[PDB]
C-alpha cells in the first residue's frame, strides 16, 4: 500500500515547509502594505492618495492692463 | 413617440452624464446634470397616463430642487475660493450643500420616497434606465469630491438608507417598488463605503447595475408588475423563473454568488479603517433585504401558485422580442466571485 | 483614490507601455479557463432562453461567447496584474524611502522572550 | 449496436477522466512546492549517484 | 467619475474658464491674478494633501 | 447636539448626579423635538391643538427617558463607588425603557425596552472604555 | 484534493448527460466510487496534517468528516430515488445536482486551509439546503422551516465574517497553520470578549446550542429524506469542526467565556432529552435527539481537553451515522402510511421483521450501548467532564438515562404491541430499503472494531 | 369548489406490476440491474475493499517507531542510571531568565 | 416542550424580532404619497444637517 498509493514523510515535511514560508511572506507584506497606506494618506508625499492640484500651464504670463498684475 | 425622437432623447441623456463625468469645471457639471433631466423626462412620460404624468412631476421637482441646491453650493465655494475646478470644495458650508444635493439625487433617506414613487409610477424600461444611470452620475461626482465628504453626514445617510430600503421593500407586494427599495438599500451600502474607497464604491455600484439590469430584463420579459403577475410565470416558462430565483439569492448577498463581493469588500476595507459597529449593522440590517428576496422566490419559483385557462393560448404561441445581453448579465450576476482580484483592475 | 493621480498616468489608458515588461498569463491561466467557462455558460443559459437545444443548437453562438470571455479575460488579467506589480513596487519603494518609519527591529529567541501560561483545567 | 451502447454509456468515463485530472494536477500543484527539497534540517541527506531529487 | 477626456486628447473645454489667472480677453488681470498665481505655483504638483499642508 | 453630548462627556460619571439628569433631560428632549418635528412633517395632525399635544407627548417621553436614565446611571455609579463599570449603564438603560413602557402603558414594550436599551447603554459605556468609534475617521 | 474535488465536477455533466431512466444508476455507482477514492484520506501521520497545496490540506479531523460526506451521497440518492418516482427527468436531474453541490461545498469546507474560504464555503452550503428544502419538501411548514433555518444560520454568521475580516487585518493571515504557529494570547477585554462572542456563537448557533435550536425541528421535520439526511449527518458537524478550528486563537478567554454556553448546553441536553419522551412525531423525535447529542459535542469542544476532542470527534461520527439511519427507517414509515404520527403505525414488529431488526439496532447505537463509537464518543466526554468538574456526571448520568428511555420507548412504540387494524398498505419491505439500512449499519460496527480512525488529531 | 385541480392520486405499488422488486425503478430490467451495481458496487467494493485497506493502512502515526523508540531510551537511560524520564522538555542553559 | 421550547424560546429571539421588523415596516411605507408631506421632511432634514452636523 505504501509503495502504490503514498510517498515518503519528506515530500509532506518540505512542502508544509515551504507553505508556510510563503504564508508568513504574504502575512508581513499585509501587515507592512497597511503601514505604507497608513503613512500615505496621513502624509501625502508617496505615489498614492496624490488629489489633483491645479496645473500651473494655465496662467498667463503676458504682461497686463494693469502693471501691478 | 417616434422612434427618432426616442433614441436622441436616450442619446442626450447619456450625453449628459458624460459631460457630468468628463467635465472638470463646476458650471459644466452642471450643465450635464440639467441636461440629464431635461431629456429624461419625457422618456418617463413616453407612455402616457395618469400615473407616468404623475411619476415625471415628482421626478422633475425632486431633480430641480437638487440641482438648485448644487448650484448654491458651486456659488458658495466659488465664493470662499475663487476657484471652479472639481476639487476638494474649500468651504464646510458649501460641502455640506453639495452632498445633500447628490444625496437628494441619488435617493438616498431621508431624499427617498421620489424613488418607490417614480418607479411604481413609470415603466420597466424607464425604471430601468431610472435606476442605472441616474445612480450612475451623481456617485461619479461623489467619487470626484469624496476627499471633502463628511464622514459623520455619509455615514447616517447610508445607514438610514439602508434601514429604510430593508422595510420599505419589507412591506411592499409590487416588483418595481420592490426594487426602488433595493436600490436603496444598495445606495446606502455604496455611499456608506464611499468616504473610504472609491474603488469598493465604483465596484458596489457595477456589481449593482449588472443585478439589477439582469432582473429589469427577466421582468420584461416575463411581463410582469405585480407579485402575483410574477406567479403564472411557471407555467409558461419556467426557466425564466429559475433564473430570477438565482439572482434573487444573489442580489441577498449569500454565497458563492457574485451579490456577496460588494458586501464582503466593502466590510472589509471598513474594517481595515477601525471601524465595526457599522459594517456589523450593515451586514445585520441586510437580513431584510434577503428575507423579501426570498419571499418573491417562493411565490416565483419555489412552489407553483394557480394558473389560468388562457394559458394554454400563451403556451401555444412563442417569445418574439429579445433582450440581448441577458444571458451576460444572468451569468456576471451570479457566478463572477473567483474573479474577484479584478478589482484591482477596477483601481 | 489609493491609485488614482499617480505620477505619469495617462488617462484612459487601459494598459500602459510599462505593463510590457511584466510577465503576461499562460493561456491555460485556470482564471482563463474560468473566463472560458462563464462563457460556455452564457451560451447554455442564451440556449435555455430561446427555448433551443441546450447543449446542440448553437454551436458556432456558443463558441463566439466562448471567445470573447477569453479574450476579454486575457486583458482583464493583464491589467490587474500590472496594478498589483504597481501596487507592490510604489510599497517597496516607500519602504526603501521610509527607513525610519520602517525599522529593522531585534530579534530574540523564545528562550529569551517571556511568555505567559495559561494552564487548562 | 457498439454506436447506439457507445451513445448510452459514454458518460460512465466522465468520473474516471475527472479523476486521473485530478490526480495529474495534485501532482503539478506539489511540483510547484519544491523550495525546500532536500533542504530540511531533518531530512537533508546527500544525493545518490543515479537520483536527481529526492521526491517528485 | 472623471474620465479625463481632455487631457488624453490635448483638448482644452473649460480649463480656460477654470481660474481666473488664465488667458483673459484683452489681457484684463483678475483682481486677485498674483495671490492666485502664487499659490497656483506653490501647490502645483505636490497633491491635495501637501499643498493643504 | 455636539454642545449637549460634550457636556455630559464632561461631567464626570459618578459626580455631580442633579448635572448628569439635567444634561441627559436635555439631550432626551432635543431628541423628542427632532421626533416629533418629522413626524409632524409626514403624518400631520388634523389640528394644531393636536399637533401641540402629540409634540408635548413625544418630547415628555424622550425627556422622562432621558432623565431616568442619567439618574439611575449617576445614582447606581456613586452608590457603588464603582464608575466605568458598564452594569450602570445597563441599569439606566433598563430604567429607561421601563420609563418608556409606562409612557405608552404597555407591559411587553416595557420589558423589550429595559432589555434592548440596557443591551444598548451597556454597549454605549463599553465603548467609551474601549475606544470604539462609529463613524471612524477615514485611514489607511 | 483535486482528485476528490474534479470527480464530483464530473459528476454533475454525468447527471446531465444520462439517460433518463440510468440517472440513478449512474450517480449511485460513481458516488461509490468517489467515497472509496477518498477512503485515501485515512492515511494520517502522528506529527502534522496533510498539506496538499496552498488552498487545500487533510488532517485527522477533516479525513473522517469526508468519508462520512463521500459514503452518504449515494445512501441520499437511494432515498431520493425511492420518493422522487413521478417527478420529471429535469426535475430529478435538478435533485441530484443540488445534492452533488452540497457534498462538493462539504468537500471543499472541510479541506478548506483559510478561515475565509472556510466562512464562504461553509456559508455556501445553505443555498443547495435551502432549495432542497423549500422546494421538494412535502408539508405547508418546508417555506417556514427554510426561513428560520436560514435566517438563524446568517444571524450567527454574519458577525463572524466581520470578526474573520478584522482579524485578517490586525494578524496579517487567515491561513490556519500560521494562526496556529503565530497564536498570541487574548488579553481579558471586552474587544476580545466580543470578538470570541462573534466566533463562537456562529458555530454555536449552526450546532445548534440550546436557546438556538428551533430552525433544527422545523427543517429537519420538513425537509425531504434527502435532506434530513444530511442536515444532521454532516451540516450539524460544520459547528463542531469550526469550533475546533477556532479556538485556537480564542485562549485563554475560553476558560472564563465558557460557563454560560456549558451550562445552557448540559440542561438543554437534559430538555432535549425530555421533550423526547413526550414527542408525538417520530422525526421530531430524533431532531430533538440530535439536539442532545450536540450538545453534548458543545459541552466537550468548550471545557476543550485532549481528551474530550476525542470523544467529540467519535461522537459527531457516530451521531452522523446514527441519525441518518433513524431518519431513512423513519422515512420508510412514513413512505408506507402517509403519516409522520409516532403511534398511528404499530406492530410493525409482526408485520415487518427484518425492518424491525434494523429498527433495534439503530436503537441500540443511538442509546451508548459498549463497543460502540457511540458510546466510545460519549463515555470520553463523560470522562473529561467529570475532571473538568465532579457534578458533570449526575448531569451526563441523567442525561444517560433520559437517552436510554426515549429510545426504548421509540422502538416499543414503532415496533412492539399490536398492529394497527385498518392500516392495509404496509407491504413487504423493499431490497432497496433493506441495502440501505445495512449499508448505513455495517461501517458503524466496523469503525467500533477500528476505533483510532475517528479519534482525531489528539489521538 | 375554487379550482380545476386534479385529484389526489392513489398510491401505486411497484409489486402489483413486478412481483419480485427490488423498489429501484418500475421497469424491471432497470431496476435489476440498479439492485446488482448498488449491491455488488457498495457491499463488495467499498466495504469490503475499503476495510481491508483501513486494516492494512501503513503504520504512519509511528505508534510502532514510537515504541521502539521508547524501549531504546528507557533500555540507555536504565542502563545508566539516568532518570527514565526528564523532569525539564528543554534546557534551562539555553532558557535566559528575566531578572 | 411547551412552556420554554415552543412559547418563550420562540418569542425571545424570532417572533419579537419579526414583529419589530413588521411594525417599522408598515411605519416606513405607510406613506400617503403626498409630495408637500414629504418635502416639508426635506426642509426639516436640511435644516437638522446645516445645524446639528459641524
Ligand atoms: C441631541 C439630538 C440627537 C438627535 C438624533 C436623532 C433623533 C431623531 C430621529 C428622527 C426619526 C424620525 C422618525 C419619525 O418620527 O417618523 C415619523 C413617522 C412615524 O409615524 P407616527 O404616526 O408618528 O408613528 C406611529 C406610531 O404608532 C405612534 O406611536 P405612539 O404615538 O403610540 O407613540 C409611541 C412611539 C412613537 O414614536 C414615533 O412615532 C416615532 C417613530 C418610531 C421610533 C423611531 C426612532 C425614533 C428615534 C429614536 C431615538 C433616537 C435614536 C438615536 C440615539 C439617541 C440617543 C443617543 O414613541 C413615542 O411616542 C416616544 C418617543 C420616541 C422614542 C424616544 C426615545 C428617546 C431616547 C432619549 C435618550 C436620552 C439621552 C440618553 C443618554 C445620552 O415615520 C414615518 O412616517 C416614516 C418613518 C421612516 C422614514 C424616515 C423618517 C425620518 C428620516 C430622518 C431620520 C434621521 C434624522 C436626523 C438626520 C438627518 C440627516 C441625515
Ligand atoms: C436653508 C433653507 C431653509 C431656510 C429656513 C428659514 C427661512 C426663513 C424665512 C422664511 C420666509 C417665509 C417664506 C418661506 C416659508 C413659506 C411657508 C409656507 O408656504 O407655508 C405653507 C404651509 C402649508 O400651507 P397650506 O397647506 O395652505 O396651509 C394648511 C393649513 O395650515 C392647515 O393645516 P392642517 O389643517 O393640516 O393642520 C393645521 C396645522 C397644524 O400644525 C401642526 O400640527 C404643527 C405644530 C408644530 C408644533 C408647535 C410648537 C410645539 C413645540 C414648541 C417648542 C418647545 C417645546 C416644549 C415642549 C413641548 C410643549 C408643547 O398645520 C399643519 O398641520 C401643517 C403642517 C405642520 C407644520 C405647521 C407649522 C409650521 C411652523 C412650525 C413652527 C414651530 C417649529 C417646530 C415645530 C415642530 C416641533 C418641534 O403652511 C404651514 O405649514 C403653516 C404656516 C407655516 C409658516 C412658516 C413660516 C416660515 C417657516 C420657516
Ligand atoms: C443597537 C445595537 C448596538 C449598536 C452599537 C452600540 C455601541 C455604539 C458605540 C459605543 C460608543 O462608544 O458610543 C459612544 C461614543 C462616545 O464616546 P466619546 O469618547 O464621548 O466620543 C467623543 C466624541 O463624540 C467624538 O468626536 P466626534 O467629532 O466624532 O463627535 C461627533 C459625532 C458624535 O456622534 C456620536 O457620538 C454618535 C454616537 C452617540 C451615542 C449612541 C451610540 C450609537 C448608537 C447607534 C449605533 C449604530 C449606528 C447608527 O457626530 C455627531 O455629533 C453627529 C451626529 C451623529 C449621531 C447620529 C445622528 C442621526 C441619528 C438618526 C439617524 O460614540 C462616539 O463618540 C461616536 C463617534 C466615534 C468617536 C470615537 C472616539
Ligand atoms: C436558553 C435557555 C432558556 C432561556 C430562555 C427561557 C425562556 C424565557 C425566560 C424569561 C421569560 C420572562 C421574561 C420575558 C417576559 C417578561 C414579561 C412580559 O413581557 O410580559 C408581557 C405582558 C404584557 O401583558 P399586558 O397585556 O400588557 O397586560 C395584561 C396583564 O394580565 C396585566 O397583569 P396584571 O396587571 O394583572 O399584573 C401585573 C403585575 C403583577 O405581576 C406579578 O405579580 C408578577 C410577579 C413579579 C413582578 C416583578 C418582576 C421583576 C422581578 C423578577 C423576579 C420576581 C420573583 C418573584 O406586574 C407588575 O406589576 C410587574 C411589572 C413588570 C414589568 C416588566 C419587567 C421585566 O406582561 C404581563 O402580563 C405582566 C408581567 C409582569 C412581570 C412578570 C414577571 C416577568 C419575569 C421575571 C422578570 C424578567
Ligand atoms: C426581557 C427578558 C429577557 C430574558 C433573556 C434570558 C436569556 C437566558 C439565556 C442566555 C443567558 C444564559 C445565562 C446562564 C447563566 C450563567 C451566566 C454566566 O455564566 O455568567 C458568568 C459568565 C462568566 O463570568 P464569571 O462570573 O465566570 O467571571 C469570573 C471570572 N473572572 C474573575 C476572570 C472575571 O459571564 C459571561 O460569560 C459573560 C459574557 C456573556 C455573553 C453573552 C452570551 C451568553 C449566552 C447567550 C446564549 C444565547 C442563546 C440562548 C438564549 C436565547
Ligand atoms: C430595573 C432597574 C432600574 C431600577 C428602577 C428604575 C425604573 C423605574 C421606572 C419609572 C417609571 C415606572 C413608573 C410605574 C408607574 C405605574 C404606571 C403603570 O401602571 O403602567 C406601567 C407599565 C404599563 O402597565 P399598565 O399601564 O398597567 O398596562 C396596561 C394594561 N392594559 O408597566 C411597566 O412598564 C412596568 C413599570
Ligand atoms: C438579544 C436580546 C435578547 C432579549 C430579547 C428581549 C425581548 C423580551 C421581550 C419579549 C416578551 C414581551 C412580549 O411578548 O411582547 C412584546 C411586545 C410586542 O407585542 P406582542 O403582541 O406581545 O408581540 C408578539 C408578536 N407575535 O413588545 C415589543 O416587542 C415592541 C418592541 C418594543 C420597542 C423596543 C425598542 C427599544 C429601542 C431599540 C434601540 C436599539
Ligand atoms: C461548442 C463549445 C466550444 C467551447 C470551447 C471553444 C474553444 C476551444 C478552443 C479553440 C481554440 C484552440 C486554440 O487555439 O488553442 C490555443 C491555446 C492552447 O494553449 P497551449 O498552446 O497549450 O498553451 C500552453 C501555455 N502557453 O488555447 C488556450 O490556451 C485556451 C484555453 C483557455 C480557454 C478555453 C477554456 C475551455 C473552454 C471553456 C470551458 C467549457 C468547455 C465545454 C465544452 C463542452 C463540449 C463542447
Amino acid at each position: 500500500i505504501a509503495r502504490t498509493f503514498y510517498d515518503g514523510p519528506e515530500k509532506n515535511y518540505e512542502k508544509t515547509m515551504a507553505i508556510l514560508q510563503i504564508e508568513a511572506e504574504k502575512a508581513e507584506l499585509r501587515l507592512k502594505e497597511l503601514e505604507v497606506r497608513r503613512l500615505m494618506r496621513a502624509r501625502g508625499d508617496g505615489p498614492w492618495y496624490q488629489y489633483p492640484t491645479i496645473d500651473k500651464a494655465l496662467i498667463d504670463h503676458s504682461p497686463k492692463t494693469t502693471p501691478d498684475n | 413617440m417616434n422612434p427618432i425622437i426616442y433614441t436622441t432623447l436616450i442619446m442626450t441623456v447619456m450625453s449628459g452624464t458624460m459631460l457630468v463625468m468628463i467635465s472638470s469645471h463646476w458650471l459644466l457639471i452642471w450643465i450635464g446634470f440639467e441636461m440629464n433631466l431635461l431629456a429624461m423626462i419625457p422618456v418617463l412620460m413616453k407612455n402616457f397616463n395618469p400615473r407616468a404624468t404623475e411619476a415625471a412631476t415628482k421626478y422633475f421637482l425632486t431633480q430641480a430642487t437638487a440641482s438648485m441646491m448644487l448650484m448654491m453650493a458651486i456659488i458658495i465655494n466659488l465664493l470662499y475660493s475663487g476657484q471652479w475646478t472639481i476639487t476638494k470644495m474649500f468651504n464646510p458650508v458649501a460641502m455640506t450643500m453639495m452632498t445633500m444635493a447628490l444625496a437628494m439625487k441619488l435617493g438616498l433617506s431621508p431624499f427617498h420616497f421620489w424613488v418607490p414613487e417614480v418607479t411604481q409610477g413609470i415603466s420597466l424600461q424607464a425604471g430601468l434606465l431610472l435606476l442605472t444611470w441616474q445612480k450612475l452620475a451623481p456617485l461619479s461626482v461623489l467619487c470626484q469630491i469624496s476627499q471633502s465628504i463628511n464622514p459623520n453626514l455619509m455615514l447616517t445617510m447610508a445607514m438610514l438608507s439602508i434601514l429604510i430600503g430593508g422595510w420599505g421593500g419589507l412591506n411592499q407586494t409590487q416588483l418595481r417598488k420592490i426594487m426602488a427599495y433595493s436600490s436603496i438599500a444598495h445606495m446606502g451600502w455604496m455611499t456608506a463605503v464611499l468616504p473610504y474607497n472609491t474603488t469598493m464604491t465604483i465596484l458596489n455600484l457595477l456589481i449593482y447595475i449588472t443585478m439589477t439590469l439582469a432582473m429589469f430584463m427577466l421582468l420584461i420579459h416575463s411581463s410582469a408588475t405585480t407579485t402575483l403577475s410574477l406567479s403564472h410565470t411557471w407555467n409558461k416558462m419556467p426557466v425564466i423563473t429559475s433564473l430570477m430565483m438565482v439572482t434573487l439569492l444573489s442580489m441577498g448577498g449569500l454565497p458563492p454568488l457574485s451579490g456577496f463581493m460588494p458586501k464582503w469588500m466593502i466590510i472589509q476595507e471598513m474594517t481595515k479603517n477601525e471601524s465595526i459597529i457599522m459594517p456589523t449593522l450593515m451586514a445585520m440590517t441586510a437580513l431584510l433585504n434577503l428575507y423579501f428576496y426570498m419571499r418573491l422566490a417562493y411565490s416565483s419559483s419555489l412552489t407553483m401558485f394557480p394558473s389560468t385557462n388562457n394559458m394554454k393560448m400563451k403556451w401555444q404561441f412563442e417569445h418574439t422580442k429579445q433582450m440581448k445581453l441577458l444571458p451576460t448579465m444572468i451569468v456576471l450576476s451570479t457566478l463572477v466571485l473567483p474573479m474577484t482580484p479584478a478589482l484591482s483592475s477596477l483601481n | 483614490t489609493m491609485m488614482s493621480g499617480r505620477p505619469g498616468r495617462v488617462p484612459l489608458q487601459f494598459l500602459p507601455n510599462e505593463a510590457r515588461s511584466l510577465p503576461p498569463p499562460k493561456l491555460t491561466d485556470p482564471r482563463l479557463v474560468y473566463m472560458g467557462f462563464l462563457g460556455y455558460c452564457s451560451g447554455l443559459i442564451d440556449n435555455a432562453i430561446r427555448r433551443r437545444p441546450v447543449v446542440s443548437a448553437g454551436l458556432h453562438r456558443q463558441l463566439l461567447y466562448v471567445t470573447s470571455f477569453v479574450f476579454f479575460g486575457y486583458y482583464l488579467l493583464k491589467r490587474q496584474d500590472y496594478m498589483y506589480a504597481l501596487r507592490d513596487h510604489d510599497m517597496f519603494a516607500y519602504v526603501k524611502s521610509h527607513p525610519e518609519d520602517f525599522p529593522e527591529k531585534d530579534k530574540k529567541t523564545y528562550g529569551e522572550i517571556l511568555e505567559e501560561f495559561h494552564p487548562v483545567r | 449496436n457498439v454506436l447506439q451502447i457507445v451513445r448510452d454509456h459514454w458518460v460512465h468515463i466522465l468520473v474516471p477522466v475527472g479523476f486521473v485530472f485530478g490526480c495529474y494536477l495534485d501532482r503539478r500543484s506539489d511540483e510547484k512546492l519544491t523550495a525546500f527539497r532536500n533542504k530540511s534540517l531533518l531530512f537533508k541527506r546527500e544525493l545518490r549517484p543515479n537520483e536527481e531529487v529526492t521526491w517528485k | 467619475p472623471f474620465f479625463d477626456v481632455q487631457k488624453r486628447l490635448g483638448l482644452d473645454l473649460d480649463r480656460w474658464m477654470t481660474i481666473q489667472s488664465a488667458e483673459q480677453p484683452h489681457k484684463i488681470p483678475g483682481r486677485c491674478h498674483a495671490f492666485e498665481k502664487e499659490w497656483i505655483e506653490c501647490a502645483h504638483g505636490i497633491g491635495g494633501i501637501r499643498a493643504e499642508k | 447636539a455636539k454642545t449637549l453630548l460634550h457636556k455630559y462627556s464632561d461631567i464626570p460619571e459618578g459626580t455631580e448626579c442633579h448635572r448628569k439628569a439635567y444634561a441627559s433631560t436635555s439631550i432626551g428632549g432635543a431628541t423628542g423635538l427632532i421626533v416629533s418635528a418629522y413626524s409632524i412633517a409626514l403624518k400631520p395632525p388634523a389640528s394644531f391643538l393636536e399637533g401641540v399635544a402629540r409634540t408635548g407627548r413625544y418630547t415628555f417621553t424622550s425627556a422622562a427617558i432621558g432623565a431616568i436614565f442619567g439618574l439611575t446611571s449617576c445614582i447606581s455609579a456613586q452608590v457603588r463607588e464603582k464608575p466605568d463599570d458598564p452594569l450602570n449603564y445597563f441599569i439606566g438603560g433598563c430604567a429607561g425603557g421601563l420609563t418608556l413602557g409606562a409612557r405608552t402603558r404597555s407591559y411587553g414594550i416595557g420589558a423589550a425596552a429595559c432589555a434592548y436599551m440596557g443591551l444598548t447603554a451597556a454597549l454605549v459605556k463599553m465603548g467609551q472604555l474601549e475606544g470604539w468609534q462609529v463613524f471612524a475617521e477615514p485611514k489607511v | 484534493m483535486l482528485k476528490i474535488i474534479i470527480p464530483t465536477t464530473m459528476l454533475l455533466p454525468m447527471t446531465w448527460m444520462s439517460k433518463h431512466n440510468m440517472i440513478w444508476i449512474n450517480a449511485t455507482v460513481h458516488s461509490l466510487l468517489i467515497s472509496l477514492i477518498s477512503l485515501s484520506l485515512l492515511n494520517q501521520l502522528g506529527e502534522n496534517s496533510l498539506n496538499f497545496s496552498l488552498t487545500f490540506f487533510s488532517d485527522s479531523l477533516s479525513a473522517p468528516l469526508l468519508v462520512l460526506t463521500t459514503w452518504l451521497l449515494p445512501l441520499m440518492l437511494m432515498a431520493s430515488q425511492s420518493h422522487l418516482s413521478k417527478e420529471t427527468t429535469t426535475r430529478k436531474k435538478l435533485y441530484i445536482t443540488m445534492l452533488i453541490l452540497l457534498q462538493l461545498f462539504l468537500i471543499m469546507t472541510f479541506t478548506a486551509t483559510e478561515l475565509i474560504l472556510f466562512y464562504i464555503l461553509f456559508e455556501a452550503t445553505l443555498v443547495p439546503t435551502l432549495i432542497i428544502i423549500t422546494r421538494w419538501g412535502n408539508q405547508t411548514e418546508r417555506l417556514n422551516a427554510g426561513l428560520y433555518f436560514l435566517f438563524y444560520t446568517l444571524a450567527g454568521s454574519l458577525p463572524l465574517l466581520v470578526a474573520l475580516v478584522y482579524i485578517q487585518n490586525t494578524t496579517g493571515s487567515l491561513n490556519f497553520l500560521i494562526i496556529h504557529y503565530w497564536s498570541h494570547p487574548l488579553s481579558n477585554s471586552w474587544s476580545n470578549i466580543f470578538m470570541w462572542l462573534a466566533c463562537i456563537m456562529a458555530f454555536m448557533v449552526k450546532m445548534p446550542l440550546y436557546g438556538l435550536h428551533l430552525w433544527l425541528p422545523k427543517a429537519h421535520v420538513e425537509a425531504p429524506i434527502a435532506g434530513s439526511m444530511v442536515l444532521a449527518a454532516v451540516l450539524l458537524k460544520l459547528g463542531g469542526y469550526g469550533m475546533m478550528r477556532i479556538t485556537t486563537i480564542l485562549n485563554p478567554l475560553t476558560n472564563y467565556m465558557a460557563y454560560p454556553f456549558l451550562m445552557l448546553s448540559m440542561w438543554g441536553m437534559i430538555m432535549t432529552s425530555s421533550i423526547c419522551l413526550r414527542q408525538t412525531d417520530l422525526k421530531s423525535l430524533i431532531a430533538y435527539s440530535s439536539v442532545s447529542h450536540m450538545a453534548l459535542v458543545i459541552v466537550a469542544i468548550m471545557i476543550q481537553t485532549p481528551w474530550s476532542f476525542m470523544g467529540a470527534t467519535a461522537l459527531m461520527i457516530a451521531h452522523g451515522l446514527t441519525s441518518s439511519m433513524l431518519f431513512c427507517l423513519a422515512n420508510t414509515n412514513y413512505e408506507r402510511v402517509h403519516s409522520r404520527t409516532m403511534i398511528l403505525a404499530r406492530g410493525l414488529q409482526t408485520l415487518l421483521p427484518l425492518m424491525a431488526t434494523w429498527w433495534l439496532v439503530a436503537s441500540l447505537t443511538n442509546l451508548a450501548l459498549p463497543p460502540s463509537i457511540n458510546l466510545i464518543g460519549e463515555l470520553f466526554i463523560i470522562t473529561a467532564s467529570f475532571s473538568w468538574s465532579n457534578i458533570t456526571i449526575i448531569l451526563m448520568g441523567m442525561n444517560m438515562m433520559i437517552t436510554a428511555l426515549y429510545s426504548l420507548y421509540m422502538l416499543i412504540t414503532t415496533q412492539r404491541g399490536k398492529y394497527t387494524h385498518h392500516i392495509n398498505n404496509i407491504k413487504p419491505s423493499f431490497t432497496r430499503e433493506n441495502a440501505l439500512m445495512a449499508l448505513h449499519i455495517l461501517p458503524l460496527l466496523l469503525l467500533t472494531l477500528n476505533p483510532k480512525m475517528i479519534l482525531g488529531p489528539l489521538y | 369548489i375554487r379550482l380545476q385541480e386534479d385529484p389526489d392520486p392513489e398510491d401505486e405499488n411497484l409489486y402489483e406490476k413486478n412481483p419480485d422488486s427490488h423498489g429501484y425503478d418500475k421497469d424491471p430490467i432497470v431496476d435489476l440491474w440498479n439492485m446488482r451495481v448498488v449491491f455488488f458496487f457498495g457491499f463488495s467494493i467499498v466495504l469490503v475493499l475499503g476495510s481491508t485497506f483501513v486494516a492494512y493502512l501503513p503504520d504512519y502515526r509511528m505508534q510502532e517507531w514510537a515504541r521502539r523508540e521508547a524501549e531504546r531510551l528507557v533500555k540507555y537511560r536504565e542502563a545508566n542510571g539516568l532518570p527514565l524520564m526528564e523532569s525539564n522538555c528543554f534546557d534551562p542553559n539555553k532558557i535566559q531568565l528575566p531578572e | 416542550s411547551s412552556l420554554l421550547d415552543l412559547i418563550w424560546l420562540e418569542t425571545i429571539l424570532p417572533k419579537t424580532t419579526s414583529f419589530i421588523q413588521m411594525k417599522m415596516s408598515i411605519m416606513v411605507s405607510n406613506q400617503k404619497g403626498l409630495i408637500k408631506l414629504y418635502f416639508l421632511s426635506f426642509l426639516i432634514t436640511i435644516m437638522i444637517s446645516m445645524t446639528l452636523f459641524n
